[PDB]
């Protein structure tokens, strides 16, 4: 695997793939 | 949090785990 | 606003443009 | 619910809403 | 809904979303 | 324009359906 | 150039790519 | 038309290249 | 990680997610 | 191969890393 | 046609689109 | 390489080609 800059909505594709069935939260304000 | 660590800065898949359900 | 037909990484999109910086969570079921 | 809502049948961007933290 | 700096393809792509049916133009020298 | 609006400075979904048919 | 098979927000994405700077109309059927 | 065209069978980037402006 | 369903462009997505700056092919049958 | 299996069945991270360069 | 700044995940996306079929590699590091 | 001809500079769609198999 590797280390990028995922920033808005590639952020969260990003944590899509990776959680999928399990889901995810986004936060940003946090 | 998450927008600190990945955009501004960089994080592994592994990391973005921690945001995992 | 319109209705969308929206799966995979489209939700997860479409939660990103709607909630922004507000966030939000990802809960699929099982 | 949502997910599967949205997927199989169609929803509004203010159902999505109800996502938003 | 939010705020957000929506630039190329992801400007788009909330066009799509937000339009869907109805269509859209996307007209940047305007 | 809409790049103007948007991208460059920002915008709502609700400005974007301005460029609706 | 090969054809290509495009729904929802891939057209859109596609138009974004093949047009430009030149702009372009989304007019779906109903 | 087009996005029917593209979606339901397919379709050339230059058959998109008609709805430039 | 989980098991995903990925199909046209969001297998190349996640290509691009896993592989990085060690980069990839891809090669699709026929 | 992964780009038939990926899409018509289901496919791995780990199994696509064997993609990787 | 036409000449935008194609970078990360956008560069794959591009690649597919234009490619398909035929397939493609991308490696950053040459 | 392609980042540097498309990311840090501009590319046509035309060179993307020089990548296809
Ligand atoms: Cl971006
Ligand atoms: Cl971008
Ligand atoms: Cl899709
Ligand atoms: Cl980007
Ligand atoms: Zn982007
Ligand atoms: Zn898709």
């Amino acid at each position: 695997f590797v280390n990028q800059h995922l920033c808005g909505s590639h952020l969260v594709e990003a944590l899509y793939l990776v959680c999928g069935e399990r889901g995810f939260f986004y936060t940003p304000k946090t | 949090g998450i927008v600190e660590q990945c955009c501004t800065s960089i994080c592994s898949l592994y990391q973005l785990e921690n945001y995992c359900n």
